[PDB]
């Protein structure tokens, strides 16, 4: 009786339950492992909080209504303030992740509506500007309030385009990135499990995002009759097997 | 203010976000859980330990 | 040692140590398992 | 309730939200219910405060 | 077992007697180390000095004090003495407080014996005979709020039923919430800013009720309770300091101002004898 | 006798925290099938909650 | 050629050496360990943070002079604020940990004095005012400053009179505890290793503080002729073997 | 001869004969012997 469709993903002191997937998808078909000495090269002891940095955060959530543009969030960026995983975060001088991504949008059967939940890994963004204007760290640092692909450009701030990806490729290719769909009609949630992947063994987290994550309404949202035009997207993601590596002062970032 | 079975049900609102559906401490020798058979139970001990299973059925 | 000839004379009866909430907890004819759907 | 051995807070709030279909309006609820773990231990029997008399019932 | 060897002469390279106490060692010197020993035998094993013995015997914890009077018109028994309680505590009293905090933590069952005697301070044609009931209100129990409620039914409370001028005995197993008793609690109860601080505030384990059962007679009769308690099976770790000043409060540390030194000034010089 | 016993990370399509009420069970759910516990021993034998107990005094 | 004298103390990322030690102290003969199974109640899988918190924090210095009473600092208190450790600490429900204290003072072969270094399990303090009057809070967590028993009674405050103790014991039997000294003439450091004692398994780092650290000078700081008349006293000290249980929103504490 | 059930019925424990007084005068980490020279 069991179907791909009810999952439970206990992780930490946090647990979760879908009713309602569509099998999960792990990237590039590899699960999160932590660092072997044969890959090492720093030679500090890294520090492997465990418990108390793998479990689920749940960032604020969005809300899908039909002029919706598709908002995205970068890794490790969105979890920078997440209880002591963002305390690791700038304390130490190096740190390295995989997470597991639960995208939740329920409906109803009368409504329609298809979203593409997609990982790109090192998601260099394009400046709004063109020629060889930069993005300002700001910009590309967020935080849990992700970018939103539907607010206006702002000067420093990359091009929000959605049909581009925000790179200058079309939004129709972007289904060779690990994903996967969220249609009101057959799905609820959407589960991705990324590996750390980067061409370092251990970088800085807070120089250096190496994923964005990217929710996009693809068919529009199309509610019943008379019934509010909006659903809320909520976004909960949880760091696995984390390691933390040559602690120190604390960063202090940019704004 | 009466006892009715109406304390028994938790309310639901369509469409609300981000929003707080109840809330309680867990003191299961007082306030809500008092009278339910745990809670009743519990009052003839003077000390208690262990794990305490809550489940919510939608309807 | 009892002094006493009739059986209500003696001291407490001793720990059940039987224990078995099943009755009360579990008392559907088909048999759940936890983890496996309730409803199929 | 003790508050050196005091132990926590349950809350619960909209995670995406309720939807009803169509034609369906107003509250739903939820019912909620609590068992102890087969974990627990109570200990050190005493009075309940939960009953008293003032005088001896009669027929 | 030998209390000396016998030892001689030493004229070594080897000195026991100079030690470094800046390490908090206290080394192991004897007799035979620094003078020229006989051997003698210890004939003793030091038996009187166990913890289960230093404690094992019974100490006077607490004197309270109930009447048997006509309750007619009283508006609060509690306040009449018509009935009284002893919020259990083994702090009260100083004897038996010094000993135990000798030790940070201890464990151990407990064993007590209550005395109750009568007194009829004025004009009684008779003493007359009553029976005591003492009952433990365990906390979040119905408190006795009269002296014939019906909480003194106490039919899930251990209550016991003794003549005054006799003793009631028995022994309670060790109640503590933690693996032993905090003889010392340097926390509060919760990260506030005016809770109370120390053990006050761990020891609550409710307190115990007495009463006399029997109505009144025409005179008044005075009873006065005294509860003894005596350890056994006891557990005690980590030694401390002695109490030098004196005490002023059930579970806090605290001394009194201005209180007098408590080493004994010499009569004379440092050179003294 | 364990009180808890030791339990990871899960991510199955077996979800014991998902039952029906309706039916008039309860389901025998634990700590550790939705929190990663460690083992802890009972220490304790439920005695004092014996009926005899409870009624015998 | 080793001597008692001489150590090197190796903790997380962080060394000490000491070319004048007198022996260390390991209280009740027990070394610092983690938290058995048979022993737990918490049925929770506790977080080891190891090396990022099992490290070397040095608290502020303090100033031995001709009139100094005594300094006392709280553990875990003292820590409070140091680096991962102090996070983990206000984040977590419980914790759990055993430390090694170094401290230290040196001077030159013309100097005299002698310090007390004493670890104290379980230090309930004395109102100065008497009666039942209680020592707030805020009082018995000073932090990293310690309490200096020297300044003034405050109001709420413990009595800092040195002969008894902060508590209605002499000052001569503190010796049952175990300390160490520091004789300028033989000694510069104390180092003492501090296993976690409690009535508890685990409990909770910030309403109750499980040993008070003291240094007291006790032969009066004597300097050579027209040398300044003080010397530093410095405090180091490393949790090990730490252990946090039961993560969640962060401890408010008053003020 | 206990004659009753529980265990804090029993009389007083026995000595416990025990008796190590090193972990309270010798808890030095390096072994300290005596005669000797303290430090070396
Ligand atoms: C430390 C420390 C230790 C104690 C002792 C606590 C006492 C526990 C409760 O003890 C009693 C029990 Cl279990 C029963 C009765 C009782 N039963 C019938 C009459 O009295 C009285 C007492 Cl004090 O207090 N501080």
């Amino acid at each position: 009786g069991y179907s791909d469709r009810v999952q439970q993903i206990t992780l930490g002191n946090s647990t979760i339950t879908t009713q309602e997937a569509a099998n999960a998808v792990v990237c590039y078909a590899e699960w999160p492992e932590y660092l072997p000495d044969v890959d090492a090269s720093d030679v500090n002891k890294t520090s492997k909080p465990d418990t108390s940095v793998c479990r689920f955060y749940t960032l604020d959530s969005k809300t899908w209504t039909t002029g919706s543009k598709g908002w995205c969030w970068k890794l490790p960026d969105a979890l920078k303030d997440m209880g002591v995983f963002g305390q690791n975060m700038f304390f130490h001088s190096l740190g390295r992740s995989g997470y597991t991504v639960h995208v939740q949008c329920n409906a109803t059967k009368f409504h329609s509506g298809c979203l593409l939940v997609v990982v790109i890994p090192e998601h260099q963004l394009a400046s709004h500007e063109g020629g060889n204007v930069s993005v300002k760290y700001t910009f590309t640092h967020p935080g849990e309030r992700g970018i939103d692909l539907s607010s206006a450009n702002e000067v420093g701030g990359p091009v929000k385009d959605v049909v581009y990806n925000m790179n200058g490729t079309l939004l129709g290719n972007l289904l060779i990135f690990p994903h996967q769909f969220i249609n009101l009609r057959t799905n609820n949630t959407a589960t991705i499990v990324i590996p750390y992947i980067n061409s370092v063994p251990i970088d800085s987290m807070t120089r250096h995002n190496n994923v964005s994550l990217m929710v996009i309404p693809i068919a529009p949202l199309t509610v019943p009759t008379g019934a509010t035009p909006s659903l809320p997207i909520t976004v909960t993601i949880a760091p696995m097997c984390t390691e933390f590596s040559g602690i120190r002062s604390k960063s202090i970032v940019p704004q | 203010t009466k006892d009715e079975v109406n304390s028994y049900l938790i309310p639901l609102n369509a469409n609300r976000q981000n929003e707080q559906v109840f809330g309680t401490n867990l003191f299961i020798g007082d306030g809500v859980f008092k009278t339910t058979l745990l809670g009743e139970i519990v009052q003839y001990y003077t000390h208690w330990s262990g794990s305490l299973r809550f489940s919510l059925m939608y309807t | 040692i009892n002094y006493y000839k009739d059986a209500a004379s003696t001291s407490s009866a001793g720990q059940s140590l039987s224990m078995d909430p099943s009755k009360f907890t579990e008392p559907v004819k088909d048999l759940m398992l936890k983890g496996a759907p309730a409803l199929n | 309730p003790d508050t050196y051995t005091s132990a926590g807070f349950l809350s619960c709030w909209y995670q995406t939200s309720l939807i009803l279909p169509p034609e369906t309006t107003g509250q739903v609820y939820l019912l909620s219910f609590i068992s102890a773990c087969p974990d627990f231990k109570l200990r050190l029997m005493k009075d309940t405060q939960t009953i008293s008399q003032t005088v001896a019932l009669t027929e | 077992t030998v209390a000396s060897i016998s030892s001689g002469p030493k004229h070594t390279q080897k000195v026991p007697i100079l030690t470094a106490n800046e390490t908090g060692a206290t080394m192991p010197v004897l007799p035979s180390d620094s003078i020229e020993t006989r051997t003698t035998y210890m004939h003793f094993n030091g038996s009187e000095t166990d913890v289960e013995c230093f404690l094992g015997r019974a100490a006077c914890v607490h004197v309270t004090e109930i009447q048997n009077k006509d309750a007619t018109g009283i508006d609060n028994h509690r306040e009449a003495k018509l009935f009284n309680d002893w919020k259990i505590n083994l702090s009260s009293l100083v004897q038996l407080r010094k000993k135990l905090e000798l030790f940070t933590y201890v464990r151990f069952d407990s064993e007590y014996t209550i005395l109750a005697t009568a007194s009829q301070p004025d004009s009684a044609n008779y003493s007359s005979n009553l029976v005591v009931q003492a009952m433990y209100v365990p906390p979040g129990a119905p408190n006795p709020k009269e002296w014939d409620d019906y909480t003194w039914q106490s039919a899930s409370n251990p209550s016991v039923f003794f003549k005054v001028g006799d003793t009631s005995r028995f022994s309670v197993p060790y109640v503590g919430l933690a693996s032993a008793y905090n003889c010392f609690y340097d926390g509060y109860s919760h990260d506030d800013a005016e809770t109370q601080y120390g053990i006050t505030v761990l020891n609550h384990m409710g307190s115990m009720a007495f009463r006399i059962v029997n109505e009144h007679d025409e005179h008044k009769t005075l009873v006065k309770i005294r509860v003894y308690h005596r350890a056994k099976h006891v557990e005690a770790w980590i030694p401390r300091a002695p109490r030098a000043l004196p005490y002023t409060s059930i579970g806090r540390t605290n001394y009194p101002k201005n209180t007098e030194p408590v080493i004994k000034k010499r009569k004379g010089d440092i050179k003294s004898y």
